[PDB]
């Protein structure tokens, strides 16, 4: 059976500051998700206890995170907070279905840049997010979100093994409760816990109809739940040693992710950061995650009505740091197309609003990329008419090709007089098959030898320009 | 650019392009609330594109000698030739499309 009870002074104490460190990640995620801080504490709270019982590696803290958050940001606008409780059930569903499928292994194949992309698309998106609490803007807010990097910044260096931003929260709070400051609390965003999760049956979607409009927020959130698992029961596995079935460890996050949908709870995966301050502060037991849940319940039903005074200055510093910590990559100065998927996702996340749009673009653009490293999809075809006119026939579908390849599947020894170029059996979906296409005429005219197009305006309309 | 004006059945009609303002010029033609076409397009080398599918090998393009003067000659002309013709000056790149460095607001060419 191999479990354990093993180090409890250490993996209590361990559950304990992972859970301190919990709570404001929660409320915060909550409010960013547009939803009451209740759901995200909930979801941290049950997650917690049912990978705690079913998870595959110990030590490692499952609650709620942005990566979850900002992909059902969407899903509450559109049709509600409620929504994504089917979409939470569904995803540990199809949690619990890729580990019994045991298909874990797979996950390697993610693209670098994919992942890389997203991570960045979701902090600056979460520094975006952090931005309407300025448009309406009293200078206490300004001061104290000022002071509160400050102190998360220059205190660290002064003080032991316990956060900055345990001070930031602590001290902001005294002072904007006894100087009495203008601000905007937490309480005012959404209700906070007052007792224990209740069986919530998601009385609000409706079979099929929702099925078609959750199903692929449910996908994402999967797929997105069980890569942070894997990086994270990985970087575990490094820091300790295990034998870890990843498998296990997705089942585990399904079941939560079920029944925590089945609470009145959001989704959840597992914790970078979090993880990695548990396992260098002595936590590696079942006992650390069961604690830290466990405790985060307790701690936020003990502080509830001095939670709800918490000015939002100081979670949206801690927001605007979590943000700073998640982005920083290797700003390279490589291959371009990769470089093309990272900056694409960005990109499009930053202007839609929409981490989902950014994946999906990822997902497609990966596998276009893919299908070019595998396939041919396209072959010219040079044939001579009796004239002694050299005809090249273009046939196949034409997306990010290359110019060099089109050029050399082109003969420019001999400068003959006319040259016919069909492409009555072609598909040009990019503007580079355009450019292609131009640079062999424009090469040709150059040489002295006119050009013939024949079967065009086909090929040209498949272009992805003409949206 | 200059040339438009009303053509018959079969009749014919030359559209000299003069540039104001080097490799390559080009002549587009623009259907009223259709998509643009390539009409052709010519190097100071003397190589010619022509589009076979809207140029049944009727029209004929040819660079003046003069800097800034390109001519193309349009014979048997068809209602669906009737369109609003852009002469393109782009050098050095896309000799067939989305134009470069300079166009000219283009003519109108009706044909009956
Ligand atoms: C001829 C024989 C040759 C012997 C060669 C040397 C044998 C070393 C193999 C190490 O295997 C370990 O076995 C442990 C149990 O069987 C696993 O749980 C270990 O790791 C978990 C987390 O670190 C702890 O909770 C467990 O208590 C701890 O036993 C652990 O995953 C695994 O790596
Ligand atoms: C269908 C394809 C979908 C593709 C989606 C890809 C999802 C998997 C990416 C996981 O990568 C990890 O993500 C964390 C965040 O999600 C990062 O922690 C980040 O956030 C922590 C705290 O929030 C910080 O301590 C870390 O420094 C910071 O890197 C972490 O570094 C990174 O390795």
């Amino acid at each position: 059976q191999r479990e354990w009870f093993a180090n409890p002074r250490k993996d209590v104490l361990a559950g304990i500051v992972v859970a301190l460190a919990l709570i404001p990640e929660a409320i915060a995620f909550s409010i960013i998700a547009g939803v009451d801080p209740q759901v995200g504490l909930y979801a941290s709270f049950i997650i917690a206890l049912i990978t705690a019982f079913l998870g595959g590696r110990p030590g490692m803290i499952s609650a709620a995170t942005g990566a979850m958050a900002l992909l059902m940001t969407g899903l509450v606008k559109d049709h509600g907070i409620q929504y994504l409780f089917a979409a939470t059930v569904l995803t540990g569903v199809l949690q619990v279905v890729f580990g019994w499928a045991k298909l874990a292994r797979y996950l390697k194949f993610v693209p670098r840049s994919v992942m890389v992309g997203f991570v960045n698309a979701l902090a600056i998106l979460i520094f975006m997010a952090q931005l309407p609490q300025f448009v309406g803007a009293n200078w206490q807010m300004y001061a104290m979100v000022a002071a509160g990097l400050a102190i998360i910044y220059l205190l660290p260096l002064v003080f032991k093994a316990m956060p900055s931003a345990l001070v930031a929260i602590v001290v902001l709070t005294v002072v904007a409760v006894v100087t009495g400051a203008d601000v905007k609390t937490v309480g005012d965003m959404g209700t906070l816990p007052t007792a224990l999760p209740h069986f919530q049956f998601p009385q609000v979607p409706l079979t099929f109809e929702t099925l078609a409009i959750i199903f692929p927020v449910a996908l994402t959130l999967s797929l997105v739940g069980l890569l942070e698992s894997l990086l994270t029961a990985q970087l575990i596995d490094e820091r300790t040693d295990t034998t870890s079935d990843k498998n296990v460890e997705s089942r585990g996050q399904g079941v939560a992710n079920i029944v925590t949908g089945f609470f009145g709870g959001m989704a959840g995966c597992a914790m970078i950061g979090q993880s990695m301050i548990n396992v260098t502060s002595g936590g590696r037991g079942r006992l650390s995650t069961f604690v830290a849940g466990a405790f985060l319940m307790v701690l936020i039903l003990a502080l509830q009505p001095l939670l709800v005074q918490i000015p939002m200055a100081a979670l949206v510093a801690v927001m605007m740091v979590v943000a700073i910590s998640t982005f920083d990559w290797g700003s390279l100065r490589f291959p371009k197309g990769e470089t093309v998927v990272m900056l694409a996702t960005v990109a499009v996340t930053v202007f839609t609003h929409d981490l989902s749009l950014g994946v999906l673009i990822g997902v497609v653009l990966s596998a276009l990329f893919f299908a070019r490293k595998v396939s041919q999809l396209s072959q010219v075809t040079p044939v001579d008419e009796v004239d002694g006119t050299r005809t090249y026939r273009v046939r196949g579908q034409l997306f990010f090709v290359s110019t060099h390849d089109f050029l050399h599947q082109f003969d420019f020894t001999h400068p003959a007089r006319r040259v016919v170029i069909d492409l009555s059996d072609a598909h040009f979906w990019d503007g580079s098959a355009v450019g292609a296409l131009d640079k062999v005429m424009l090469k040709f005219m150059r040489q002295g030898t006119s050009v013939e197009l024949r079967g065009l305006n086909a090929a040209s309309a498949t272009l992805v320009e003409r949206l | 650019e200059s040339g438009g004006g009303l053509v018959q059945a079969g009749g014919s009609l030359r559209l000299s392009c003069a540039a104001s303002g080097s490799d390559v010029m080009g002549w587009f033609r623009q259907a009223p609330g259709k998509e643009r076409e390539f009409v052709a397009a010519v190097t100071r080398s003397g190589g010619k594109s022509y589009n076979a599918d809207s140029v049944k090998g009727r029209f004929t393009i040819s660079r003046d000698n003069a800097k800034n003067t390109v001519s193309l000659q349009m014979n048997s002309l068809k209602p669906e030739d009737t369109a609003v013709y852009y002469c393109a000056a782009g050098d050095t790149a896309i000799t067939s499309w989305y134009g470069y460095d300079y166009w000219g607001q283009g003519t109108q060419v009706t044909v009956s």
